[PDB]
């Protein structure tokens, strides 16, 4: 998905996207237990032009 | 008798993914030539924004020479000697750099490539740079052009680090056979 | 399929965003109209130094004469010359009077005429390129009418109110105001020259 | 009883704000792995260009004058 994302694995909440553009639609993070494994779910939020995005355009292959 | 049907099963695997490889063979190659016509066609319309850009709003003719950009009353030197800013001079040194650098920064738009120095059209507006503040904000601009020159394989032999408007000039003319193309 | 999805998005961009509305942005901040982030007009509580007026001047007297340009119109009294800082408008019949298009600051606002000559004359060119536009295609109309005489931008929004181009006898949110509403037909003239050329 | 996970861990609190510094295009195709030196001195790039390219990870810092590989294997 091309998305260089940050896990804090401490602190899922204050997990974030760090390549991306803002006007992509922000995430949250929540921490739940489904089969007792805990879960960090990522859910979508329901000066001249923009500016360039920096982000990747194809596969990140590796970081 | 489950050896024999799971080598049965077993043949059959093999040449299911051989085929199936064929087709995404074929299909990864019948789709980068689609993907090459899209990127002709993307690198045609690119060089068709940056030749209406180049003669309405920002054309970069020639006028030790001088060259001009949005017409000869706004010059700077091939030599790239701006020494007389820092020391109207002044105000056609101060244009040429706003226009070239709102030029390279339309540039950068049409062509999707990131600019590695961040310098901005009003960084030549407000009041005179000092000699120190300007020196790094003519770097900047200097810099992105050779970059975007390099990135549209300019040809290095007439690129040099100091000329402005000469590069602006080499990335923009209908010689530049690569201009717009995306590549490494 | 991603880099092919890429270059049909740059595509898309391409053809939407034409060369004109690549250079010239022209917004409404607050009070005050903007082109290219520069904020034409000044107000009381908004202090917008001169220096970022006359690169708002420079990014019109651009736009204007690269309008005219991609018209093919030439002004019947004067010569747009963009100088970025310090753009300004040439006399074709006596070259002897500069109308600069800038401000060198100071209290120079309530006692420099020369910038409301030069400013009234570029809205003559303002009012020749609504001709000329009008001229092409009956269907178009900018959205304020323009006194070149007189110096006046009206708003046909309001009831008939005409806010003076001139700086002096004149209030800044007047000021303000009518660099606002000339600022709106340009960015109309940019749609219409938009429109009609995106085409060709 | 004494393994390192890393030669030089990030910072303290080390969060990411994600500042583009380079962008390196010097493949024709796809990159596949990249690997640091265990000193974080240089950093390599492989790709299916059949290319290795080193970079000095020491040359991205507020320096790009030319952000070049400063070899190419081929």
């Amino acid at each position: 998905d091309m998305k260089i994302r940050f896990w804090d694995l401490a602190y899922p909440e204050r997990s974030y996207v760090v390549a991306g553009s803002t006007s992509s639609p922000s995430v949250s993070y929540y921490r739940k237990i489904i089969e007792g494994t805990e879960v960090v779910q990522e859910i979508q939020n329901k000066r001249g032009p923009e500016s360039l995005p920096v982000g990747h355009h194809d596969i990140i292959t590796d970081v | 008798q489950k050896l024999y049907s799971r080598a049965q099963r077993h043949q059959e695997k093999k040449e299911k993914i051989q085929r199936h490889n064929r087709k995404l063979g074929d299909l990864v190659e019948k789709k980068t030539i689609d993907l090459r016509s899209h990127y002709e066609r993307l690198a045609n319309l690119r060089r068709s924004h940056i030749l209406e850009l180049t003669s309405v709003i920002f054309p970069i003719e020639e006028v030790d020479t001088s060259i001009s950009i949005t017409g000869p009353w706004i010059s700077l030197p091939n030599n790239g000697d701006y020494s007389a800013y820092y020391s109207n001079p002044a105000y056609t040194i101060s244009a040429a750099l706003c226009y070239a650098t709102q030029l390279v920064n339309i540039l950068s738009h049409i062509l999707d490539v990131n600019l590695p120095k961040k310098l901005c059209n009003s960084e030549f507006c407000g009041e005179n740079l000092s000699k120190q503040k300007f020196t790094r904000a003519v770097k900047k601009l200097n810099a992105n052009i050779l970059y975007l020159c390099f990135s549209q394989h300019v040809n290095l032999d007439q690129l040099q680090p100091l000329h402005t408007l000469r590069n602006l000039m080499y990335l923009v003319s209908p010689s530049s056979e690569h201009l717009g193309r995306s590549g490494p | 399929e991603n880099q092919m999805r890429y270059a049909q998005t740059q595509l898309d961009k391409l053809k939407k965003t034409n060369v004109f509305n690549a250079t010239f942005h022209i917004w409404h901040s607050g009070q005050f109209g903007t082109i290219n982030n520069f904020r034409l007009g000044r107000l009381p509580s908004v202090p917008v130094e001169w220096n970022e007026i006359n690169a708002a001047w420079g990014q019109t007297v651009l736009l204007l004469h690269a309008l005219a340009n991609k018209m093919g119109l030439k002004f019947q009294r004067y010569r747009l010359v963009p100088y970025g800082n310090h753009s300004y408008l040439e006399s074709l019949t006596d070259k002897s009077k500069e109308l600069p298009l800038y401000c060198s600051g100071g209290l120079r606002f309530f006692w420099d005429n020369k910038f409301d000559h030069a400013m009234v004359a570029f809205l003559d060119c303002v009012q020749q390129f609504k001709e000329e536009v009008e001229k092409g295609e009956t269907r178009f109309c900018l959205p304020y009418r323009m006194d070149v005489e007189k110096g006046k931008i009206e708003d046909t929004g309001g009831s008939g109110g005409s806010y003076s181009i001139k700086t002096q006898f004149n209030s800044e949110e007047q000021w303000t105001k009518a660099l606002k509403f000339m600022l709106t037909n340009l960015k109309w003239g940019l749609a219409w020259v938009s429109s009609q050329f995106y085409n060709k | 009883e004494n393994a390192e996970w890393e030669s030089k861990p990030p910072p303290p609190g080390w969060r990411p704000k994600g500042l583009l510094v380079a962008h390196l295009h010097e493949h024709k195709s796809a990159v596949n792995r990249i690997r640091v030196s265990d000193e974080h001195s240089l950093f390599a790039t492989c790709s299916n260009d059949g290319t290795v390219k080193i970079w000095n990870s020491q040359k991205m810092e507020g320096k790009t004058t030319t952000t070049r590989s400063i070899l190419t294997y081929s």
